[PDB]
């Protein structure tokens, strides 16, 4: 649902 | 590595480049940490600071910066995205899916899609900004390959979010003004893009009849059987939840599922050694199985009962109950030949050995079965030679300690076998 950018 | 007051003495000089710099170093924070400082940034007040930054046009460089540290901040908590929200992010994310700087356009994508995903409330006030229109035209290109890799494939989850969750299912007109696009995507030769693709679809049709019709309407379903048959385990999943989807709706939409090939393919899902698929696949014959009569010839032409009895006899339980609801929609609806046929396969063993779980609902389930099996018999005249067969593999002395049972309609049903055929 959500993702951070890493 | 910058302390978060290092960057509030930087974003607070009046000195853009210093602004730059201090940005760029949160940046680092909320992507390279394993545990970001979210809620410190947030409580020393930047996220409004970032905001103003996403609208320096003349500075892409602190846009990037920012749109990365917002990005982060709104894949957090539900608190933690409310707080991008809050400090009116959704319209200036928006303003930058036109930026010219492709890397730029494609991180205001991904924060979008985190402030979607949060839930129906801000999925629906994203759309209300009027986020669809930018983020459809940039896939209004004649081939998709000619994108970045990376770049489509933020797009398609992204529009997948916006597809996502129920009470209240996204408004009608977004999705079919999305459709077209989720189809076009759905014909993509990437992995991921196929897979966000196929679960953008599930989202749309897990709700009533009319929202499956858009779907099918769409002529997706011989697509989604193919996809159905792919060997990434990342597509199957999606596709088949999609496909069993449908299979709630109504009797015509089944159909179209059957037509396309879908049965030819379950052969393989009900051994499949994915748990949950197997469990899926189970699910989705039952619904097949509660349709018309000549629906489940389909399912007995496509050699799939045995693959029933052999889900029956051995599987994860929660699969095993799905097999059983298979078998009772199956004897409900179906002739006496095609319950015969059943029989013939060997249902009645793996069904009595099942009458022993610790699960008050499947035992219901089974005790239908057998009376609608029974009662097929009665028409035949041989009620007899089918209860020796519950007798010699041991399903007469379940059936009769299940008379004594503490539930309403256990020892309702029990009761009755044993008093109208034992
Ligand atoms: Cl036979």
């Amino acid at each position: 649902r959500k993702r951070a950018k890493v | 590595n910058w302390s978060v007051e290092d960057i509030v003495k930087g974003i607070n000089s009046n000195n853009l480049e210093s602004q730059l710099q201090a940005t760029q170093a949160a940046r680092k924070l909320l992507s390279r940490e394993k545990q970001p400082p979210i809620d410190n940034i947030i409580r020393a007040g930047l996220i409004p600071k970032f905001v103003s930054f996403l609208g320096k046009t003349d500075c892409s460089p602190i846009q990037f910066e920012s749109a990365w540290a917002l990005t982060n901040i709104a894949s957090g908590t539900s608190e933690q995205t409310k707080a991008v929200v809050d400090g009116g992010a959704i319209p200036a994310f928006i303003s930058l899916l036109a930026s010219p700087h492709a890397h730029i356009s494609e991180q205001a994508v991904w924060a979008l899609g985190n402030i979607a995903g949060d839930g129906s409330a801000f999925r629906d006030l994203v759309i209300k900004h009027g986020a669809i229109d930018p983020l459809l035209a940039l896939l209004a290109v004649p081939d998709l390959s000619t994108l970045a890799c990376g770049y489509l494939r933020n797009l398609t989850w992204t529009l997948s979010n916006l597809c996502r969750n129920k009470n209240p299912a996204p408004p009608l007109d977004a999705v079919e003004q999305i459709l077209p696009t989720l189809v076009r995507l759905l014909h993509h030769n990437d992995p991921e893009v196929l897979a966000d693709s196929c679960w953008a679809i599930s989202y749309l049709t897990d709700g009533p009849n009319e929202r499956i019709e858009m779907v099918v309407k769409k002529g997706v379903v011989p697509q989604l059987v193919k996809l159905l048959g792919a060997t990434e385990l990342p597509i199957v999943t999606p596709a088949l939840r999609a496909i069993g989807n449908i299979v709630t709706g109504t009797d015509e939409q089944t159909q179209k599922v059957i037509d396309a090939g879908a049965l030819a393919v379950f052969p393989s899902l009900l051994t499949n050694p994915k748990t949950n698929i197997q469990k899926e696949a189970t699910w989705t014959m039952s619904n097949i199985t509660a349709g018309r009569q000549d629906q489940i010839q389909q399912v007995v032409n496509h050699g799939l009962v045995p693959f029933l009895v052999g889900v029956l006899s051995k599987a994860d339980f929660k699969t095993q109950k799905e097999a059983a609801w298979a078998i009772t929609n199956y004897t409900s609806g179906g002739t006496v030949e095609q319950i015969v046929y059943l029989v013939h396969c060997g249902i009645i063993e793996p069904l009595m050995n099942l009458l022993s779980a610790k699960d008050t609902k499947i035992i219901q389930v089974i005790l239908d079965a057998i009376s609608n099996i029974f009662q097929a018999a009665e028409k035949l005249g041989e009620t007899e030679k089918l209860s020796i067969m519950i007798e010699e593999c041991g399903g007469l002395d379940k059936i009769e300690a299940l008379q004594r049972h503490e539930n309403e309609s256990v020892y309702k049903a029990s009761l009755n076998l044993i008093e109208k055929y034992f």
